[PDB]
């Protein structure tokens, strides 16, 4: 037995068929993103995050080349 | 650092080690030029030169090419005690 | 984007620097000048280096 709080989200892919009992799932790789970020953080971004709180820091990033 | 002179001693320390640590000396004056020192310490190198000749209130070391603007400043590590003033600058190669 | 046929300046009256990712689509224009930091009145650390921002 499983419950909704296992399954984590699918955030690469996204079903675009599923047959009556649910035998044969079709799946689509959905294009990479516009802005160039990896689609998990447009996961995190569109859900669950952060209760309207913020933090501002140095972001740590390195340098660019 | 304020009223007297200072004193740098750049070490470039380093895991793996490959250096040559050649100089040269060609640029416009800014009132401040001194020879480096050596050493053959155990993974520290030393290399001791005095250049405080003006005021410092940014103090800051920058490391790599300055034609394809590939720069990293590291931070100082300054020693003052009563009227004797010191720098000391860490890099990791 | 802009190419100038003769050294001029540009005039940038107090400003504020940008820490920049190593993405492809990211298109740098113009560069600090090499010397400069940034400051507050608290007391943070530097935001940006000299010609990083």
């Amino acid at each position: 037995m499983i419950t909704p709080l296992d399954v984590p989200p699918l955030d690469y892919f996204d079903e675009v068929f599923t047959s009556e009992n649910w035998m044969v799932r079709i799946y689509q790789l959905k294009k990479d993103d516009a802005q160039g970020r990896t689609l998990r953080d447009v996961g995190e971004l569109t859900r669950s995050s952060t209760k309207t709180r913020r933090s501002i820091k140095r972001p740590e990033l390195g340098l660019r080349v | 650092q304020d009223v007297h002179v200072s004193f740098p001693s750049t070490a470039g320390k380093s895991r793996v080690m490959i250096g040559k640590v050649e100089p040269r000396i060609g640029i416009d004056e800014t009132v401040p030029t001194t020879i480096t020192v050596e050493d053959p310490n155990e993974v520290i190198q030393v290399n001791f030169a005095i250049e405080s000749t003006n005021k410092p209130f940014q103090n800051t070391l920058l490391i790599g090419l300055p034609n394809k603007n590939l720069e990293m400043a590291f931070e100082p590590e300054i020693k003052d005690n009563g009227k004797l003033s010191m720098y000391k600058y860490r890099i990791d190669l | 984007v802009y190419n100038a046929r003769k050294s001029e300046d540009f005039v940038f009256g107090e400003s504020s620097a940008a820490l920049l990712e190593n993405r492809e689509q990211i298109v740098p224009i113009l560069n600090a000048p090499r010397t400069s930091f940034t400051e507050s009145k608290g007391k943070c650390n530097s935001w940006t280096s000299g010609s990083q921002g």
